[PDB]
DNA sequence: TAGTTAAGTACTTGAGCTTTCTGTC
RNA sequence: AAGACCAGGCU
DNA sequence: GACAGAAAGCTCAAGTACTTAAGCCTGGTCTTTACTA
């Protein structure tokens, strides 16, 4: 009855403590249209109170790029507080940081009990799920080996995010659940790692048991979350930004699959959305859930 | 309280009943009194 | 105030299940680090920077009156949920609070006090870096800061 | 000037005035260790904060692929062409746009400002 | 120092002569208009250990209707005024048989001395004025319109014409700076004449309460 | 009246909100009565002044015979009377209208 | 190269932003003027704007020429990432493209970054529309409750419910506000 | 510009480059290199080295750019410090010839003749930097100077021909308001100087001035958008707000301090409490 | 079957400084 | 019956 | 009788309790009583 009540009424907590219980979860699924059903199944809610007149948490933040649809929000008191997921966005399910710590102990790291606190200034700190585990003195090779192992899927799951903040000398590793991430193509030097044989095999995908998981396992595509993007140099398209010009940049490390993947389910049905005004795109994203079919 | 006053039981129980009656009488007029436990219906719902 | 102008900025901690603010040095001494060199060695990772010393100095002076670990534990217990009748009861309650409700992700077994000291020292160091302007304040709407 | 510690209990030295010899000394109030001060300064305060940030910036920032880099400005000691450049981070100065340069090659950690 | 203090005293005296002229007291045109150099020559330039002490500056002016009423303006030498000093001023006031006087305080007055001013009210009426308040004539500001104190006969005619009881009029409090400037008491009615961009002119009446 | 206007309106803003549009009204009269500007007029200049003076008495905002009522009436209608006299000037009537 | 001199009363950042905004606004205005001059007499956009039925000269400029700079909270697009706006740009890039200047027009279509910056720009307008209403309504209600009893009596005086006099004549001239029009004094301005 | 510098608040901290506390046990045998010269010039025929003089030295440096921007004088600074604190500091200061602009401060001579000496010198530094108030009027953060292009801030006068001529004159706009002392100031125009604060205008000029100033503020905030609202509504609002003789805010407090019927008040913002009091 | 969040104003309270009367010289 | 939550629409 | 100290007093800054929080409209679903005795 506890599971049944909390899933039926929507109040999330004890029924006797319903005053302290959070509400609004587990709404009735919308069946007006298939697009409405999909948008309802892919939706995010900010717990910030709807009554708050503070504008800041409602504004479209830069870090929503590729993760949350910029066009699709409800109109009213909930503007910017209810957000829909991008098409290629994936939410991490979480994993235990048991193998990562063991590999770090194998990779010459110093435990938190054995540091001489005089040598802690030059070395780089290492964080795992927020917990400071130890220090390391060669961040470059460590970060290279970690990225190689993640790309080979060997002992680091592709859902694990690794971040090196050079100026603050910190290295952060998250295996935590709830992190939002999206796939990107790896760029080595000025060239994509995606080549014509991969495309041939994917075009012959039927009766070849070769799929997106085999594409991931080859080290061609990589999952990247929000705060790892801070250390990423992204190219909008390969044929345009990888080729030599009067150069803006040469250290590109990743490339988007396609720029249209930043839109949500309801905003992906709009023809020519870049030729319209953004309020009109938002209005269409809201009205598409009410279109009959 | 009328019964306990007719019995004359113990001055402590009379005072406790007086406090309880004060709470209920005040809470019938005002249930939004801060610093005090707001009255509850058997549902766990607060009174109007 | 005369005191406030002389001291400057003091660092205080709001521990769970504890009534009011507690100075950082008192918490560090309660963790088992009596000596000021060890406390500053956990707070400040490089002794050649005088601005960090100038920022930290008033906090040391505020908590000079407590020098013993048991005295610091009694000081913390006096501000617990309820004042314990006996001093050792307050000491035990404060020790339990500092083992369980203080930084549970760092550890729970009684060996982990050293790691708790490092993590608290890192927190204070990050606060000092923000106060010196050497780091940018964290953005609450940064979508990587969210789960 | 900066902190120093008593050599027996490793606690803070703080300054006192000797009244007879009329000299300053450092005494740790947890003990009787008295040590004559060699710096005649106990407290300094750089109100205008005109300290150049070259000491705050590290040479490891050269490995950041998202920083810009130009061939125009050469390094002084080695003359490697490549040098990543970036802006100040001091919040409180009479200027806010000057570029800090770090030499890009693996062993030359040379940092300079134009 | 002393040139600026001379300038302040000249400003205060000019504002006090304008005050007295506006209250209906006999003030000659030369006293209304005194150049800084003329005032300097009259009162002997620098004040500090100099000729214009604060006590050198007191003003006696006579009312136009009756020369018996008169009025004194005092300039206490102390930064703060006390009950003793106010009692000395009241003793001089009784000796000279005058009924109305002012006090120009350099910084402020103790509440015990403020209560002493009002305690005297049926006998002798004393009004406190801060030094800064008299450093400029607020009546000459563009925002302040013209204020005219009405007589009792005019107030009666006003109330008979509009058939109004006294409390039905707009009000002005006695602590209003303009009410302090004109020395207006509770129960009196002021007439305000201000220009309007719809009519051209408009007259408003404020009761003093 | 010009001196009064210059006192009332510093900065010289001549745009004023008033009840009845005298220029439109004069233009209506010209077209209603088929007035030829090319020909001499038969309107005696005394009657312009006298009609303006008599009309100004018939525009009453404050009713009363007391001096207070007269002053209130004058203050209420000062701006409109100034505008009316400016527009119904005898020279202006003889030249333009 | 530190050759820019700071304007009086302004920070170096403030004057740098002012100069860049001046340049971009001048560019957007010139392009709009050229686009408006290029319009034919048969153009339906011009036929709608000139008559004042709907649309405007800035709408024509944004449709044909340049959408223009996008602003958030009255400022140019901020740095949500560490020292850059998007992961596509390099750190410390204050150029027009990096900070939200939309070079293309609606007819030509926007690039992906300009599209995201325009979405950020429209979100601010949507938020302001959603937020301002409560405060405006609360002000309106408080004004009405404060003034509800003020009324013109048969004395032509304006009095509240307590018969206290607020104005001796309504509007200080006693006239209703619907029959009045704008006029010129014709005696105020002339030379003597 | 002279009036701008005379109107703006300036603390000693803005013109001070850096501060250091030294220990110099004897006047003449100084630990700094350059101070020896003027030290001997002042102490060869010593000014008040008559009682004992304290081992602890306070030493402030002054940036020449900020010192000369505000037309300050080191003699002025020494006079202001000495007058503000009394004789409890002895001030030693350099001539302007010295490239390193130094003001050598020691605690009272009559104290070396409660707080510990160096700690007291730190507390003095922390007091001077925030409180010394070298120039101008406090609560005045910044003052801006510009030539207005709008006719509503331009001085318009009547020429000898009776025409209206608009003049361009420098005007100042401050951040922070202290109206009374600014109206007192030399060469400031008392007739036309105004602020945007309503309570500040009230407590200075009275109720009719607030009537007019509030009318102007409301007109500005309504007509800034380009819209037009008839004068009568603005006049009625101002008259209702200023009718009772004091500033009646249009809130529950201001509306319910009117002596109206309780049934009118219960219908606005305090329903049960109004009736309870009645 | 019975019970069982963020703003803003008004009011209170505690720190700092006046008069007057009462005692002692 | 009534109460509660939620979603959407028009400004 | 003249000084000083101790008095009641008084005023003036911090801290605390309390208030409001756009208008209209359409639906849907869920639940009042489950737990001790
Ligand atoms: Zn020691
Ligand atoms: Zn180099």
């Amino acid at each position: 009855d506890g599971l049944k009540y909390s899933l039926a009424t929507g109040n999330w907590g004890d029924q006797k403590k319903a005053h302290q219980a959070r509400a609004g979860v587990s709404q009735v699924l919308n069946r007006l249209t298939f697009a409405s059903t999909l948008s309802h199944l892919r939706r995010l809610n900010s717990p910030i109170g709807r009554d708050g007149k503070l504008a800041k948490p409602r504004q479209l933040h830069n870090t929503l790029w590729g993760m949350v649809c910029p066009a699709e929000t409800p109109e009213g008191h909930a503007v910017g507080l209810v957000k829909n997921l991008a098409l290629m966005a994936y939410i991490s399910v979480g994993s235990q940081p048991s193998p990562i710590l063991e590999f770090l102990e194998e990779w010459s790291m110093e435990n938190l009990e054995e540091i001489s606190p005089a040598a802690i200034a030059d070395a780089t700190k290492i964080f795992v799920n927020g917990c400071w585990v130890g220090i390391h003195k060669d961040p470059e090779q460590l970060m290279n080996t970690l990225r190689k192992l993640r790309r080979q899927m060997d002992i680091i799951v592709s859902e694990v995010s690794m971040i090196r903040d050079i100026r603050e000398r910190e290295i952060r590793i998250y295996t935590d659940a709830g992190r939002i991430c999206r796939p990107l193509l790896i760029v080595e030097k000025q060239k994509l790692l995606l080549k014509k044989r991969h495309i041939d095999q994917l075009k012959e995908r039927e009766y070849n048991n070769y799929s997106w998981q085999d594409l991931v396992a080859s080290g061609v595509v990589e999952y990247i979350d929000t705060l790892e993007e801070e250390t990423v140099m992204l190219a909008m398209t390969p044929d345009d930004l990888q080729e030599k010009e009067v150069a803006y940049c040469s250290t590109y490390t990743h490339c988007e699959i396609h720029p249209s993947m930043i839109l949500g389910v309801c905003a992906s049905i709009i023809p020519f959305p870049d030729h319209n005004q953004s309020p009109r795109n938002t209005y269409q994203s809201a009205m598409g859930k009410q279109a009959m079919g | 309280l009328r019964r306990n006053e007719q019995n004359g039981a113990a001055a402590h129980v009379i005072a406790e009943d007086v406090k309880l009656l004060q709470f209920h009488v005040a809470t019938m007029v005002d249930n939004e009194l801060p610093g005090l436990p707001r009255a509850m219906q058997k549902s766990g719902r607060p009174l109007k | 105030g005369a005191k406030k102008s002389a001291i400057g900025q003091r660092i205080v901690a709001t521990l769970p299940y504890i009534k009011q603010e507690v100075p950082i040095i008192i918490v560090f001494r309660a963790l088992g680090f009596v000596s000021d060199r060890d406390i500053l060695e956990h707070i400040i990772y490089d002794f050649e920077d005088p601005e960090m010393m100038e920022m930290v100095k008033p906090s040391l002076d505020e908590a000079f009156v407590i020098q013993e670990q048991n005295v610091a534990l009694n000081f913390i217990g006096s501000r617990g949920a309820k004042p314990g009748v006996t001093k050792e009861k307050r000491i035990k309650y404060a020790k339990e609070v500092l083992q369980k409700e203080m930084l549970p992700h760092v550890g729970v077994s009684d060996f982990c006090e050293t790691k708790k000291a490092y993590f608290l020292g890192y927190m204070v160091h990050r606060l000092l870096l923000a106060a010196l302007g050497r780091r940018e304040l964290d953005d609450r709407d940064h979508y990587g800061n969210k789960r | 000037v900066g902190i120093r510690f008593c050599q027996e209990c490793n606690n803070m030295l703080y300054p006192k005035e000797d009244k007879e010899n009329r000299i300053l000394l450092y005494a740790c109030r947890n003990c009787d260790y008295q040590q004559e001060a060699d710096n005649s300064c106990i407290y300094v305060n750089k109100i205008t904060h005109e300290v150049d940030e070259l000491t705050q910036i590290i040479a490891d920032v050269s490995q950041d692929p998202t920083l810009p880099r130009t061939e125009d400005h050469p390094c002084q000691k080695c003359g490697h062409k490549e040098a990543v450049f970036f802006q100040s981070h001091s919040a409180r100065a009479e200027d806010a746009m000057r570029l800090y340069y770090v030499c890009t090659a693996p062993h030359c950690g040379h940092r300079w400002t134009e | 120092d002393d040139e600026e203090e001379t300038y302040r005293l000249w400003k205060i005296r000019k504002t006090i002569m304008q005050l007295c002229h506006d209250r209906g007291y006999l003030v000659t045109q030369d006293e209304l208009d005194q150049t800084l150099e003329e005032f300097k020559a009259q009162s002997g330039d620098k004040p500090s250990e100099g000729r214009p002490r604060r006590t050198d500056l007191t003003v006696l002016v006579a009312h136009n209707d009756d020369p018996t009423d008169q009025m004194f303006v005092f300039f206490p030498e102390e930064p703060k005024v006390g009950i003793k000093t106010i009692k000395v001023y009241c003793q001089r006031m009784q000796e000279e048989n005058i009924t109305r006087a002012l006090i120009v305080v350099q910084q402020g007055m103790t509440p015990s001395a403020k209560q002493s001013l009002v305690d005297m009210a049926p006998k002798y009426i004393l009004e406190q004025f801060l030094q800064q308040e008299l450093l400029i004539n607020i009546t000459e500001h563009e925002l302040v319109p013209e204020h005219v104190v009405m007589t009792k006969e005019e107030v009666t005619e006003l109330l008979a014409r509009y058939k109004l009881r006294e409390n039905q009029l707009p009000r002005i409090q006695a602590g209003d700076p303009v009410a302090r400037y004109f020395g207006i008491k509770r129960g009196q009615v002021v007439k305000i004449i201000r220009p309007s961009e719809t009519a051209g002119r408009y007259i408003t009446y404020r009761l003093v309460q | 009246d010009r001196e009064v206007l210059r006192v009332i309106f510093p900065t010289g803003d001549s745009k004023v909100v008033l009840p009845c549009n005298l220029l439109r009204m004069i233009w209506n009269a010209q077209k209603i009565f088929h007035i030829n500007p090319r020909l001499p007029s038969d309107l005696h200049p005394i009657k312009v002044v006298e009609g303006v003076k008599e009309l100004s008495k018939k525009l009453v905002i404050v009713n009363g015979d007391d001096p207070l009522s007269r002053q209130a009436q004058e203050n209420a209608t000062l701006l409109f009377n100034i505008h009316l006299r400016s527009t119904l000037c005898s020279r202006r009537m003889a030249e333009e209208f | 190269n530190n050759e820019l001199e700071p304007t009086p009363g302004n920070t170096l950042r403030q004057t740098f932003e002012n100069q860049v905004n001046r340049i971009l606004n001048d560019a957007r205005d010139k392009t709009g003027s050229s686009a408006q001059k290029s319009l034919s007499e048969y153009n339906n956009f011009k036929s709608m704007v000139v008559s004042g039925a709907k649309g405007s000269k800035i709408n024509i400029s944004q449709v044909i020429a340049v959408v223009g700079q996008q602003n958030v909270e009255g400022k140019r697009i901020p740095f949500g990432f560490k020292h850059r706006t998007l992961p596509h740009f390099i750190k410390d890039d204050y150029g027009p493209e990096s900070r939200g200047f939309v070079e293309n027009s609606y007819l030509a279509g926007l690039t992906p970054t300009e599209f995201f910056f325009h979405a950020m720009g429209g979100r601010e307008g949507l938020i302001d529309t959603a937020v301002k209403t409560a405060e405006t309504g609360y002000i309106q209600r408080r004004l009405i409750k404060s003034m509800e009893s003020v009324m013109v009596k048969y004395d032509a005086t304006v009095r509240n419910s307590i018969n206290q006099v607020v104005q001796l004549r309504y509007g200080e001239d006693g006239l209703a506000g619907e029959s009045v029009e704008f006029q010129n004094l014709a005696t105020l301005k002339p030379s003597n | 510009k002279d009036i701008l510098c005379r109107l703006e608040h300036t603390t000693l901290r803005k013109v001070t480059a850096n501060t250091a506390i030294y220990y110099d046990p004897n006047p003449q045998s100084t630990v700094v290199a350059e101070d020896q010269e003027w030290v001997n010039v002042y102490y060869e025929m010593p000014d008040f080295d008559v009682a004992r003089i304290s081992p602890w030295l306070l030493r402030v440096e002054l940036d020449r750019k900020h010192m000369t921007d505000r037309k300050l004088t080191m003699e002025q600074i020494a006079e202001k410090i000495n007058a503000g604190f009394g004789d409890d500091l002895n001030c030693i200061f350099n001539d302007d010839n010295a490239e390193k602009l130094v003001l050598r401060i020691r605690i009272m001579n009559s104290d070396e003749n409660k707080m510990d000496d160096d700690v007291f010198l730190r507390c003095i530094e922390s007091n001077m930097l925030t409180d010394m108030t070298l120039q101008g009027i406090e609560q005045i953060s910044k003052v801006y100077m510009h030539l207005p292009q709008t006719d509503n801030k331009k001085k318009i006068i009547i020429t000898e021909d009776g025409e209206f001529k608009a003049l361009q004159e420098w005007i100042l706009e401050t951040d922070g308001v202290s109206l009374m002392r600014v109206l007192s100031e030399k060469d400031v125009d008392p007739v036309r100087t105004t602020s945007n604060d309503i309570v500040e205008i009230f407590t200075v000029l009275g109720i009719e001035a607030v009537r007019k100033a509030l009318e102007r503020e409301l007109y500005h905030v309504i007509s800034f958008d380009g819209s037009y609202v008839n004068y009568r509504h603005l006049a009625l609002l101002c008259d209702t707000m200023t009718c009772r003789g004091h500033l009646m805010a249009i809130t529950r407090h201001g509306v319910n301090r009117q002596d109206t019927g309780p049934l009118m008040k219960c219908s606005f913002e305090e329903t049960v409490d109004v009736l309870m009091e009645a």
